C-alpha cells in the first residue's frame, strides 16, 4: 500500500517534531524556580510584590536565575482544593503580619499548611511582616492574647537591630518561636523553614528569597545522595 | 446527612460557668478531629479549641488557656466545652465544627462564610 | 436580617422536591440487574476480546 | 422569624427521609445475592504515554476510542494517538494552572480551564492549521473545576464559586446558572440523552440539574465528606461518587435514594475519579493510595486491582466502546490498560 | 626468596578472590540500575560509569596476571610478548579510567551544589567525555612514547625517570584534587547540620564518602614508591580489592529509592 | 597505585628466582 504508509509517516513526523519542542521547552521549565506568595487579609503581600483574574504571575531574574511568583486572587476562602496544585513548587512564600486575633489565625494556616499530606515536601520561607509597625505598639494588646508572653526572655541568641527597644525584639522573637514551635514538632526532614523579619520598604528581600532557594536546592540534592 | 447540633445559651452573670454540647449525626464521629469555633457580635469567626480523634491532643486558643475545657465521647457521639470564669468579651456564637475529611493533621474550617460541616451555633452572653 | 433569604430559598426548594414519584427501591435494583446482564457480552473488560481483535496489541 | 423557616426544613427534611425509608423494600445486597460473580479481572498496561513534564491532572477519550488529550500543570495539552503512541497536538496554555479538559464529541474542540477561573475553547480544525485558542469563557468567580461539551455550541463547566454555568460559545455567555450547592463544586458528569447533568460539592451532596429548565430535580446525600468524583451509570438512571472518605455510592435515580457502598476496612484513602465499564457491572476508581480497583457494580465485592502508577492517580476514564481504560496520574504518566 | 614469593603469591590470591566478589556484585548493581526505568537519573548514570570501571579494572588485573605470571615455563629474565605490551597497557588504560571516574564522582556533587539553578546540564556531559577521553589520551601518548623509545620486558620498569609520569601524574593529581573536594563536600555538609545526634549522621556520610572517591589512596599518594608496601599493599590491594563490593552495597543495595521500586514489582506479582 | 607495584616487585623476585635456578642447576 501507499496511504498506509504515508499517513504513518506523517505522524511520525509531527511526532518527532512535537518532541523536539518538547525537549526544548523542558530546560526552560527545569531552570526556572517557582514560588507560591501565599497571605492573609492584614498581611500586606502587595509590599513584597511591589519590590519584585484568578491568580497573578510575576517574573523576575535574581543572578540570572529566574524565578516565577503566583499569588491567587478572586479565590475563596476555602483553599483545600486548590491548595493541591502547588506541591511542587520550590518554596511557598507565608507573608504573616505581625502587630480579630489575626496571629492566631495565622498561625493555624501555618499548621494546616504545614501538616498537610500533599504539602509536606514544600519548603515555606516565612516573612515576619510590619516589624517597624511593632515599634508604635507601646500602649501595654499582645497580652490580651498569648498569655504566655508574660514569663518569655528575650533569646539572648539571636541579635537584633542596632537602636530597637526591647518591647519590640522579645515580641518578634515569641512570634517567630511560636512558628517555629509548629514547625519543629514535625521530626521529619523533608521541609524545611526559613523565618526571615521583613518590613513594608526593604531591599534584602529578594536576595533572601534567593539564598532559601539556593539552600532548598541544596538540601533536596544532599538527600538524593542520602548525605542527609 | 451531616449535622451538628449544639445546646447550651445565656445569659450567665460574669464569673459563671456554662457546659456547651454537641450532638453529632451522619458520620464516624471517631475518625474526625473536631473544633470550636465562635464569632463574636460584629466581627469575623474565630477559632477556639479543637480535639483529636482519640482525645490526646487538645489546643486552646490564647486567651481561653487555662479556663476552657473540651473532651469528646466517642461512644456517645458527642463533643463539650466547659466554660469556666466567663468574661464578658466572651459574648459569641459558638459552633462546632468538623474537620473536612478524617485520619488527617490539618483542618480548614475557620471559613468566615460558608463551610459546610459546621453547626449553626448557640448564643453565649456573658 | 436579608440572610434569612438563602433560608427561603432553602425552604422553597425542599418543597418543591418531596413531590416527586418514587418507585420501590426492589424494581430499580431489578431495573439495574437486567441491564447488566442484557450487555453482558458486549463488554470488552468483562468478557476479554482475543487477542486477534483487540487494537490495544 | 429565621427559626420559622429553619424549623419548617427541619420538618420537611424529616418528610422527605421517612418518604425514602418507605420506598425501601430490599437491599440491592439482597436482590443480586443469586447471581453470580465476575471472578478476577487482570488487565495489563498495553501503552505508557510518555511527554508531560509536571503532574497531568486531567485526561478525556475522544468519541472514536482512538483519540485521548491529556491536561498537565506544565502548560500544555497534549493529543494522544492511543494506537500507535504517536501525538498529535501539544498545545501551550496561557495559564500553567489547569484543572479540567475536555474534548469535544465531534472532534473538533478542546477545552481547558483551572485557577485562572476561564474555560478556553481550542479550534483543531483551523484549516489555516494552526491549533489557536477561538473562546476564553469568563464570568467565573473561581477556579474552573470540570466542563464538559454538549454541543459543538454549548459547555456545561463547574467551578469552584459553588455554581455551574451553560455557556454559548460563539457568542460567550452563560445562558444559565446552577446555584445549589454551598462548597465547591469538584466534578460533572452529562447523561447519555444529554437533558440532565449531575454534579457533587464539597458539601457532601449530589444534585441533579435540568440543563434546558435550570432548576435541582433531586439532592442527594450520604457521603460524609467531599465528593470529588461523579459518573452516570450506562442507561442513565443511577451514578456513582467518590468521596474523600474513602467509599463510594450508587445511587438510584427513580428510587431517589443510595443503593450500595463499595468501601473497605484497609483502604482509607479517598476517590479522585471513578467510571464505569460498557455494560455497567465494573466500577473503576482511582485512589490517592496511587492504585485503581476493579469493583463489582452489583456485588460490593472488589473484583481487581490496576497497580502500576508511582504517584497519586488523579484521573481516570474508561473509553467509548469499552475497549480500555486510561489512568493519569501525578507521576507524569498516562497508561492504557485491557 | 621462596618467603616473599610465597607472600606475594597470598596477596595475589586474596585480590583476585576480591575482585570476582567485585565483578559479581557489580554486575548485579549495573543490571538493577539499568533495567529499572524510574532511576534513569543524571547521577545513576555516572554511578553506572563508576561501576563499569571497576569492573574494567578487574578483568585487566586478571587477564594481566594470567598473560605474564604461568606455570614456570619462561626464563622471566628476558621474556617478550606483544600479549604482554597489550596487557599491560590494558591494565594501566582501566586503572587510569578508574580513577578518572572517581574524581567524576566528585566533581559532579560539588557541580550539584555550587550551582544556583538546576543548570546547565553542561556539565554532565563535559564530564562523561572527559573521563573518558583523558584516560584514552594518556594511555596512547603513553603507548606511543614507549613504542618510540623504550621496549624491554613485557615494558614493566618504573625506574625510568621519562614515561612514567605519563600515567603516575594524572592519578597524583587526581587523588588530591579528588582530597580537596570531599572536604569541601563535608564543609558544606557540616554547615547544613545546625548536638548529641548530628554527629553519627556526619560520621556517617563521612565514612560513606570514603568509598565512593577512593580517599584511602591520599595516604600513600606523596610517597617515593618504596618502605609503604610492608602496609600499603594488603591496603589498597587487598582492601581495595572489595572496593567495587562496598560501593554497590552502599549505593545500589542500600539507598531506598531503589528498594522500595524493587519491593514494588516483587509484591506486585 | 600500587599494583603496577606490585607487579614489578613480584617480576624481579621471580627473574632473580630464575636466575638463581637457572645458573645453579647449570653449574651443578
Ligand atoms: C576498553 C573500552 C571498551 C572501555 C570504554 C567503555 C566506554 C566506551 C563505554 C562503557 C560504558 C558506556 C557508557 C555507559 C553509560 C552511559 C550513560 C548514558 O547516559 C550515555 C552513554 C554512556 C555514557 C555510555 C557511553 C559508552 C561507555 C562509556
Ligand atoms: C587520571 C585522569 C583524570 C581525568 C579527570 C577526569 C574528570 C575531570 C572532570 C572535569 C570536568 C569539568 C566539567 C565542568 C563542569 C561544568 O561547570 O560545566
Ligand atoms: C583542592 C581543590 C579545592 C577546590 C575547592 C572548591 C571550593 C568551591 C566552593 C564552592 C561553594 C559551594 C557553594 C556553597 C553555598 C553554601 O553552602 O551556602
Amino acid at each position: 500500500t501507499e496511504d498506509q504508509r504515508n499517513e504513518e509517516k506523517a505522524q511520525r513526523e509531527a511526532n518527532k517534531k512535537i518532541e523536539k519542542q518538547l525537549q526544548k521547552d523542558k530546560q526552560v521549565y527545569r531552570a526556572t524556580h517557582r514560588l507560591l506568595l501565599l497571605g492573609a487579609g492584614e498581611s500586606g503581600k502587595n509590599t513584597i510584590v511591589k519590590q519584585m483574574s484568578g491568580i497573578f504571575e510575576t517574573k523576575f531574574q535574581v543572578d540570572k536565575v529566574n524565578f516565577h511568583m503566583f499569588d491567587v486572587g478572586a479565590q475563596r476562602d476555602e483553599r483545600r482544593k486548590w491548595i493541591q496544585c502547588f506541591n511542587d513548587v520550590t518554596a511557598i512564600i507565608f507573608v504573616v503580619a505581625s502587630s480579630t486575633n489575626r496571629l492566631q489565625a495565622a498561625l493555624k494556616l501555618f499548621d494546616s499548611i504545614w501538616n498537610n499530606k500533599w504539602l509536606r515536601d514544600t519548603s515555606v520561607i516565612l516573612f515576619l511582616n510590619k516589624q517597624d509597625l511593632l515599634a508604635e505598639k507601646v500602649l501595654a494588646k499582645i497580652e490580651d492574647y498569648f498569655p504566655e508572653f508574660a514569663r518569655y526572655t528575650t533569646p539572648e541568641d539571636a541579635t537584633p537591630e542596632p537602636g530597637e527597644d526591647p518591647r519590640v525584639t522579645r515580641a518578634k522573637y515569641f512570634i517567630r518561636d511560636e512558628f517555629l514551635r509548629i514547625s519543629t514538632a514535625s521530626g521529619d526532614g523533608r521541609h524545611y523553614c526559613y523565618p526571615h523579619f521583613t518590613c513594608a520598604v526593604d531591599t534584602e528581600n529578594i536576595r533572601r528569597v534567593f539564598n532559601d532557594c539556593r539552600d532548598i536546592i541544596q538540601r533536596m540534592h544532599l538527600r538524593q545522595y542520602e548525605l542527609l | 446527612q451531616v449535622q451538628l447540633q449544639e445546646s447550651g445559651g445565656g445569659l450567665v452573670q460574669p464569673g459563671g460557668s456554662l457546659r456547651l454540647s454537641c450532638a453529632a449525626s451522619g458520620f464516624t464521629f471517631s475518625n474526625y478531629k473536631m473544633n470550636w469555633v465562635r464569632q463574636a457580635p460584629g466581627k469575623g469567626l474565630e477559632w477556639v479549641s479543637d480535639i483529636s480523634q482519640s482525645g490526646a491532643s487538645i489546643s486552646y486558643t490564647g486567651s481561653v488557656k487555662g479556663r476552657f475545657t473540651i473532651s469528646r465521647d466517642n461512644a456517645k457521639n458527642t463533643l463539650y466545652l466547659q466554660m469556666n470564669s466567663l468574661k464578658p468579651e466572651d459574648t459569641a456564637v459558638y459552633y462546632c465544627a468538623r474537620c473536612p475529611a478524617p485520619f488527617t493533621r490539618d483542618c480548614f474550617d475557620v471559613t468566615s462564610t460558608t463551610y459546610a460541616y459546621r453547626g449553626q451555633g448557640t448564643q453565649v452572653t456573658v | 436580617t436579608a440572610s434569612i433569604a438563602q433560608a427561603r430559598k432553602l425552604v422553597e426548594q425542599l418543597k418543591m422536591e418531596a413531590n416527586i414519584d418514587r418507585i420501590k427501591v426492589s424494581k430499580a435494583a431489578a431495573d439495574l440487574m437486567a441491564y447488566c446482564e442484557a450487555h453482558a457480552k458486549e463488554d470488552p473488560l468483562l468478557t476479554p476480546v482475543p487477542a486477534s481483535e483487540n487494537p490495544f496489541r | 422569624e429565621l427559626d420559622q423557616l429553619r424549623q419548617e426544613a427541619e420538618q420537611l427534611k424529616n418528610q422527605i427521609r421517612d418518604a425514602r425509608k418507605a420506598c425501601a423494600d430490599a437491599t440491592l445486597s439482597q436482590i443480586t445475592n443469586n447471581i453470580d460473580p465476575v471472578g478476577r479481572i487482570q488487565m495489563r498496561t498495553r501503552r505508557t504515554l510518555r511527554g508531560h513534564l509536571a503532574k497531568i491532572y486531567a485526561m478525556h477519550w475522544g468519541t472514536d476510542s482512538r483519540l485521548l488529550v491529556s491536561a498537565s500543570q506544565d502548560g500544555k495539552l497534549i493529543i494522544w494517538d492511543s494506537y500507535t503512541t504517536n501525538k498529535v497536538h501539544a498545545i501551550p496554555l496561557r495559564s500553567s494552572w489547569v484543572m479540567t479538559c475536555a474534548y469535544a464529541p465531534s472532534g473538533n474542540y478542546v477545552a481547558c480551564g483551572g485557577l485562572d477561573n476561564i474555560c478556553s475553547i481550542y479550534n483543531l480544525k483551523t484549516r489555516e492549521g494552526n491549533v489557536r485558542v477561538s473562546r476564553e469563557l469568563a464570568g467565573h468567580t473561581g477556579y474552573l473545576s470540570c466542563c464538559r461539551f454538549l454541543d459543538d455550541n454549548q459547555i456545561v463547566t463547574s467551578s469552584g464559586d459553588t455554581t455551574c454555568a451553560l455557556w454559548d460559545i460563539e457568542t460567550g455567555q452563560q445562558t444559565t446558572t446552577f446555584t445549589g450547592h454551598t462548597g465547591d463544586v469538584m466534578s460533572l458528569s452529562l447523561a447519555p440523552d444529554t437533558r440532565l447533568f449531575v454534579s457533587g460539592a464539597c458539601d457532601a451532596s449530589a444534585k441533579l440539574w435540568d440543563v434546558r429548565e435550570g432548576m435541582c430535580r433531586q439532592t442527594f446525600t450520604g457521603h460524609e465528606s467531599d465528593i470529588n468524583a461523579i459518573c452516570f451509570f450506562p442507561n442513565g438512571n443511577a451514578f456513582a461518587t467518590g468521596s474523600d472518605d474513602a467509599t463510594c455510592r450508587l445511587f438510584d435515580l427513580r428510587a431517589d435514594q443510595e443503593l450500595m457502598t463499595y468501601s473497605h476496612d484497609n483502604i482509607i484513602c479517598g476517590i479522585t475519579s471513578v467510571s464505569f465499564s460498557k455494560s455497567g457491572r465494573l466500577l473503576l476508581a482511582g485512589y490517592d493510595d496511587f492504585n485503581c480497583n476493579v469493583w463489582d457494580a452489583l456485588k460490593a465485592d472488589r473484583a481487581g486491582v490496576l497497580a502500576g502508577h508511582d504517584n497519586r492517580v488523579s484521573c481516570l476514564g474508561v473509553t467509548d466502546d469499552g475497549m480500555a481504560v486510561a489512568t493519569g496520574s501525578w507521576d507524569s504518566f498516562l497508561k492504557i490498560w485491557n | 626468596l621462596a618467603e616473599e614469593e610465597s607472600y606475594f603469591s597470598t596477596v595475589k590470591i586474596i585480590y583476585t578472590v576480591g575482585h570476582s566478589i567485585s565483578i559479581v556484585a557489580l554486575f548485579v548493581a549495573i543490571t538493577i540500575l539499568v533495567a529499572l526505568r524510574r532511576l534513569h537519573c543524571p547521577r545513576n548514570y555516572v554511578h553506572t560509569q563508576l561501576f563499569t570501571t571497576f569492573i574494567l579494572k578487574a578483568g585487566a588485573v586478571f587477564l594481566k596476571d594470567a598473560a605474564l605470571f604461568h606455570s614456570d615455563d619462561t626464563d622471566h629474565c628476558s621474556f617478550s610478548t606483544v600479549l604482554c605490551k597489550v596487557s599491560v597497557a590494558a591494565s594501566h588504560f582501566a586503572t587510569m579510567t578508574n580513577f578518572s571516574w572517581l574524581l567524576a564522582e566528585a566533581v559532579y556533587l560539588n557541580c550539584l551544589l555550587a550551582s544556583t539553578s538546576p543548570s546547565s546540564r553542561r556539565a554532565f556531559w563535559w564530564l562523561v567525555l572527559a573521563g573518558w577521553g583523558l584516560p584514552v589520551l594518556f594511555t596512547g601518548t603513553w603507548v606511543s612514547c614507549k613504542l618510540a623509545f623504550e621496549d624491554i620486558a613485557c615494558w614493566d620498569l618504573d625506574d625510568t625517570s621519562p614515561y612514567w609520569w605519563i600515567i603516575k601524574g594524572p592519578i597524583v593529581l587526581s587523588v588530591g584534587v579528588n582530597f580537596g573536594l570531599f572536604l569541601n563536600i563535608i564543609r558544606i555538609l557540616v554547615r547544613k547540620l545546625e548536638t548529641q545526634s548530628q554527629y553519627w549522621r556526619l560520621s556517617k556520610s563521612t565514612l560513606f564518602l570514603i568509598p565512593l572517591f577512593g580517599i584511602h589512596y591520599i595516604i600513600f599518594n606523596f610517597l617515593p614508591d618504596n618502605a609503604g608496601l610492608g602496609i600499603r599493599l594488603p591496603l589498597e590491594l587487598g582492601l581495595g580489592s572489595f572496593q567495587g563490593f562496598i560501593v554497590a552495597i552502599l549505593y545500589c543495595f542500600l539507598n531506598q529509592e531503589v528498594r522500595t521500586e524493587i519491593s514494588r514489582k516483587w509484591h506486585g506479582h | 597505585y600500587a599494583d603496577a607495584i606490585f607487579t614489578n616487585s613480584y617480576r624481579k623476585v621471580l627473574g632473580q628466582l630464575s636466575a638463581r635456578k637457572l645458573l645453579q642447576d647449570i653449574m651443578s
